[PDB]
């Protein structure tokens, strides 16, 4: 399952015990993080599934959605 | 380390203890003297004289171990006159002990006497 | 696979920004410092000079006051014997502890061949000199003081600027040896009231086979020379300075300067980790040392009723060290743990655990784990822990040597 | 103004000089041929104007400057009391100074040479 | 400033996560992570422009020493496993 | 533009070979090698045997016979200090010759200042000693002979074998500086009856900081350290084996040893380019020292008329040395032009040009020509050139000082 | 092998000429050039293979020294002019 | 090099010679104590008592040679008192001469006093 | 022109005196060289045209007239 993989990095990148995780929780709003960690996340998602995110696709990742979404179509 | 230490250290043979208070049981406990090495040897004799067990307990460093291992096995099978042939060359010749760890050996064949001179300690009248 | 380093007292890895510091002088700037009359001589001087710089920024001293050796042990043998020879016409006697470096007590040995005397105060169960006994055992006659920053096997600290203001009051050069200090507690030779001080390189992230030593120049401390030659670095080190080395050093100061904080905040952390972890799970466990006057980084441990050396064969993933005799080339129980008081077969079961700069968290959970695994294995084959569970005392014991 | 000190040379050789007031102890020196190296010229670079001071008078001349003091890092068999030379100036403070010269200095000579009078 | 703060801050980490050696590895990734973190509140431009030069020169050695590293490579850690 | 690199006598560039192979060391094969518990000290222990092994085969010694240093001052001190303060209880005389190293003759003054008797023995006007000025020289309580293979400033061979088989006839320790000599002519320890030799890394394209003492075995010649600490180099110098350092310096031995022959066919080839190039284009041009024991690679060059730091300075292109007065930090003149001989005037013309594995035919004729045109140029300048050209002879001259 | 060997002369001839220094890049370029002249007419198979060995490691070291070089190179020489 | 010393070595000023057979041209050649250094500074003086001409030929060190034509520049123009005025203290200063230095300084001082002490023998009767 | 500099090189590559270059004259046979060489020589070529002969065409590259025609066709 790729959602379900997306889901696991989100929670293990930003500490929020794999419940808050929904299919529209944002990350700075919802979620508790920041630019950085919204960095970092993002370079996992790109780590666990082997790509190469461009500048333009990954500041429109800003939810789960979004990440679910990109990784999907790619 | 010498990789039959590193066999004897990391598979040690025939470890425990055995009842003191039996008959034909010897204990021998000895101790290293310019280190804190300590072995503590225990054989089983049967009627026909031949040892049938041996066990070991060391407090010291992992050539210290080997060599109450070693001696162990070595013992089991034999004799009392013949276990009163190993010495302390052999068990350094078998291990390939350098020159510091000889105290090692040395101590192996010390426990080995004082289990064998233990048991016909018992053995007399 | 590669087993996990945790011997940073031994030695210490090279940090990646000394490397990258030092190989263009590896590479395109070979001169020799000491050649007069070109531009390669030019370069290696002034990058020798901004070396000798950052080591001064990072002690607190004149840059003028910093000599470059090939390491801590040359250093101690310079400010010991140099300082000895040099005032022997009024001063005969020295002092220093029964717990330093072997090269501090081997040149004091080898002063005590060359009629001079050397007294070894003894020092406290927790690893702290008295400074009631050293002020009795300074002389008229006295010349040196000599007393490590860290101790490099238990880690107690010395109190270092009591001990400076004692020696000033009364007029007697004070050494401390800093190999295992410097870059990792903060040091001040002018608070300290410090004369003499030795640096090494490959214990703060730096190359072996450089070092330094801090000569104060106000009010003048003069040593004689042990190294003959055309009069390198003030008459003091005769040698070509080896400017890659030097350069090295310098950047691992630097670089220890800016880290120093976040280091020890982090190391701190770790150490108290491995510590609660090690002795929540393991009883008749305890620490070599006082906790109040420690550096966390260095952690002695005794594993009662298991031999050292048998504890860091089981632990071979792990790169350890070990009090015991039976890891000495010549059979030397640890003079340290005899000098602290502990009793000899708690000596012979010391463990040395080292924390620093790359440590991870991950590592030091390893190693606990391990340990506990091991230490309980090997008690199970202990003979003194079997004793120790049927009641019989230790002491008590007539053991047949021989 | 007569100041009368001593120079004793290498051999053991034991030199009165009566000089004066506001003299230079190495210009001094090489007037009346005791050979004291003195190569820069009293310009504290050289450190070959090394002499001993008599403890008697080493704590009536002004304490050595820094400069001095580095420069004499350099000299070989320094002593306690090792001066420069060159930086000395006579006072009346001064009288019966005995200067020993040190057997080597900076420069070598071990064939036996003697550099010229400066 | 926080486009290129973000921009370099991607770089260092990305460059840091390709070091062969496992300390070096770790050791740079947490330390990015913790001075970026720290200084997340500085407020004076010329302090931040600092930062930022100093960031740069940072990964350029870490850039050099990657490379170097992964020229002279050994085996991996027991923990890498 | 960077100047030339004509300056090998002084210091080298590392070999790129040789960087390689240390490089690993600086980067994950960073333990100590005295750590006798962990794989980090056994591989760290097995690169500084393997080092050990190269030096030994490079001079045909025993590896047991080699003691790594941080030089070849430390090795001198060793050398000259341990053997003397060794021995001291009957033999109390050393002997050397006036053209040796300064670490060689520092050592042995400071020795005379603890009470020994030292004979600084001439040299003829070719740079070679006199073997019955040395017969002649030798005491029935002389302990040691210092004698360089080749020397520094003027690269002349002394008869190393000869000395040797007198020494061993009188039974008295023979010590050859070896530091300009090692990877670039033939040496053996056994053929020549060498006692001792010193070993610097930084003259054979190797890493600066590091070097090595060859002490003979059999029969046994003890030394007393001068170092003092944990026993390391079978007591002989304490302290920690920079590892690094020490395979570069065994990297450099093997690469010299494989290379020797070709270097030297392609020096002598560039040596006597250079040479008959420079004597065609000027006149009152002349070499010292003696072409017959020469070692190509170090020519040693007299320009009368011309003061050899103005010669420098007009070569600011060109990185090479001067025997000058003016170019010394305390106007020290050269002794070893002194001592064979040399005017002072043509001794303070002297210039000294280094040819190494890395010297090119390109930078050989670019120096020959800007010194051709700056010769010139400066005698056009000189008032010495002028009074010779008037027929006015310089001996005879009145000068006027102060 | 006389293929092998010329294309193996080739590469460790190409690579040398990437040496920034002028005195590593001129040393080996010559030192490369007089070792093969040196030993063309060998007839041992054992001994060229050796050789071939040798020169690869040789390559190697060359090709790491290079890039090495080029991380950290500083000003041309005067006669480079 | 310091680079005032360095453009004094690069372009010399009034480097050659003068008859020294003629009244008005004093001629002074001295030489240093601790080194090879020797200096010839030969001035060319007119009716009005005023120097018009210098020249310098030097043996020695790049300093020595910056020292010698800064000596003939500062003394082309002035007079013979002017000129006695003229410090070794003062070269130093300009051409920020080091402690090793000094004796160039010194030696140009010298040349000058020489060359018009010869120029004032000249002149007697 | 390009064959004069194609000459040029292949005259100081051999060392022929610049007078022995022709159009017809083979690097082996006619010249003075060995397979060495004429690696080298395609090297000096390549560098002062500056392009990547390939292994086929460098091995046709037997005469000047070769090297004449590669480098103008190229
Ligand atoms: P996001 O919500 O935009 O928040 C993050 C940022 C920083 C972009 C935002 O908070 C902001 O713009 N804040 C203003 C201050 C600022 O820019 N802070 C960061 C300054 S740059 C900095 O801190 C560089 C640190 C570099 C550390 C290098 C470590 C190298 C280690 C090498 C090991 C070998
Ligand atoms: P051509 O007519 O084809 O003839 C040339 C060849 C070599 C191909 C031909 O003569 C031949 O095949 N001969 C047989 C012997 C042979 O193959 N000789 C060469 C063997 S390989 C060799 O000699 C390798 C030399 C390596 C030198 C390394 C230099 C390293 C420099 C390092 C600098 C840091
Ligand atoms: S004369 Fe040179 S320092 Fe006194
Ligand atoms: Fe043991
Ligand atoms: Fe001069």
């Amino acid at each position: 399952t790729i959602e379900e993989r997306v889901k696991k990095i989100i929670g293990e990148q930003l500490g929020v015990k794999q419940e808050e995780v929904t299919n529209n929780a944002s990350f700075v709003e919802d979620l508790g993080a920041d630019s950085l960690d919204t960095v970092e996340l993002v370079m996992a998602l790109e780590e666990e599934f082997d790509t190469e995110i461009p500048d333009e696709e990954a500041e429109k990742i800003t939810t789960v959605q979004a990440a679910i979404d990109y990784i999907n179509g790619h | 380390y010498h990789k039959k230490v590193v066999d004897h250290y990391e598979n040690p043979r025939n470890v425990g203890s055995l009842d003191k208070t039996s008959k034909n049981v010897g204990t021998g406990l000895v101790g290293a003297p310019a280190c804190g090495d300590v072995m503590k040897l225990q054989i089983q004799v049967d009627e026909k004289g031949k040892i049938v067990d041996a066990r070991f307990k060391t407090f010291g460093c992992g050539s210290a171990i080997a060599s109450s291992s070693l001696a162990t096995e070595w013992v089991k099978g034999k004799t009392v006159e013949e276990a009163l042939t190993i010495k302390n060359t052999d068990i350094a010749k078998e291990l390939c002990l350098p020159p510091v760890k000889l105290h090692c050996s040395m101590l192996a064949e010390d426990a080995i006497k004082a289990a064998l001179a233990d048991y016909k300690l018992k053995q007399e009248p | 696979l590669r087993p996990l380093y945790m011997d940073v007292q031994a030695t210490t890895p090279l940090d990646p920004r000394v490397l990258d510091a030092m190989l263009p002088y590896l590479i395109n700037y070979y001169g020799n410092p000491h050649s007069r009359t070109h531009a390669y001589g030019w370069e290696s001087e002034a990058a020798m000079e901004r070396a000798r710089q950052q080591v001064a920024s990072l002690i607190g001293a004149d840059p003028r006051e910093i000599i470059f050796t090939s390491g801590a042990t040359e250093s101690n043998n310079i400010a010991i014997k140099g300082v000895a020879r040099f005032y022997r016409s009024r001063k005969k006697h020295l002092i220093t502890t029964q717990t330093e470096h072997k090269c501090v007590l081997d040149s004091c040995r080898s002063l005590e061949a060359e009629g001079f005397q050397v007294t070894y105060l003894p020092v406290q169960k927790s690893g702290i000199i008295d400074l009631k006994e050293l002020e009795a055992a300074i002389q008229p006659d006295t010349s040196l003081v000599s007393v490590m920053t860290v101790n490099n096997e238990i880690g107690v600290k010395q109190p270092i600027a009591e001990i400076g203001r004692i020696c000033s009051s009364r007029k007697v050069y004070f050494h401390t040896d800093a190999a295992q200090a410097v870059g990792k507690i903060p040091l001040d030779v002018n608070d300290m009231k410090i004369d003499l001080m030795s640096i090494s390189g490959h214990k703060i992230y730096g190359p072996k086979g450089v070092g330094a030593i801090y000569i104060r120049r106000r009010p003048r401390v003069r040593v004689e020379a042990l190294q003959s030659g055309g009069g390198q670095e003030r008459g003091m080190r005769s040698g070509t300075v080896p400017t890659p080395l030097v350069v090295g050093l310098g950047a691992a100061c630097e670089v220890a300067q800016q880290e120093m904080e976040y280091d020890h905040k982090r190391i701190s952390k770790l150490s108290e980790r491995l510590i609660q972890n090690i002795m929540k799970s393991l009883p008749d466990v305890v620490m070599n040392g006082d906790p109040k006057h420690h550096y966390p980084g260095c952690i002695n441990l005794s594993f009662a009723y298991v031999e050292g050396e048998s504890l860091l064969m089981a632990l071979k993933d792990v790169a350890l060290s070990s009090g015991s005799a039976c890891t000495s080339a010549s059979l030397e129980p640890s003079y340290v743990l005899r000098a602290i008081g502990t009793d000899e077969d708690l000596a012979h079961s010391s463990i040395r655990f080292g924390i620093g700069r790359f440590t991870t968290e991950e590592e030091v959970d390893y190693t606990v784990e391990k340990c506990i695994q091991h230490v309980k294995r090997l008690r199970e084959m202990s003979p003194l822990w079997e004793m120790v569970q049927d009641g019989i005392d230790l002491k008590s014991i007539k053991w047949t040597q021989h | 103004d007569v100041v009368n000190v001593v120079f004793v040379d290498r051999s053991g050789q034991r030199i009165p000089v009566s000089g004066r007031v506001g003299d230079n102890v190495l210009h001094l020196a090489q007037r009346h041929g005791v050979d004291l190296e003195g190569a820069c010229e009293a310009s504290l670079a050289c450190s070959t104007c090394h002499v001993y001071v008599s403890e008697d008078h080493l704590d009536l001349l002004p304490p050595p400057e820094e400069r001095e003091d580095d420069m004499l890092d350099m000299a070989p068999l320094l002593q306690e009391n090792s001066r420069l030379g060159c930086q000395i100036v006579l006072t009346p403070e001064l009288e019966g100074a005995e200067f020993t010269l040190p057997k080597i200095t900076r420069n070598f000579y071990v064939d036996g040479h003697v550099p010229k009078p400066h | 400033s926080r486009a290129q703060v973000l921009a370099l801050y991607r770089a260092m980490l990305r460059e840091s996560k390709r070091f062969s050696a496992y300390n070096y590895r770790t050791y740079a990734v947490r330390r990015i992570r913790d001075a970026f973190r720290e200084n997340k509140n500085v407020k004076d431009p010329v302090e931040i422009q600092t930062l930022v030069n100093k960031a740069k020169r940072d990964l350029g050695v870490i850039r050099r020493q990657v490379h170097i590293g992964q020229l002279y490579s050994t085996d991996k850690l027991i923990i890498e496993n």
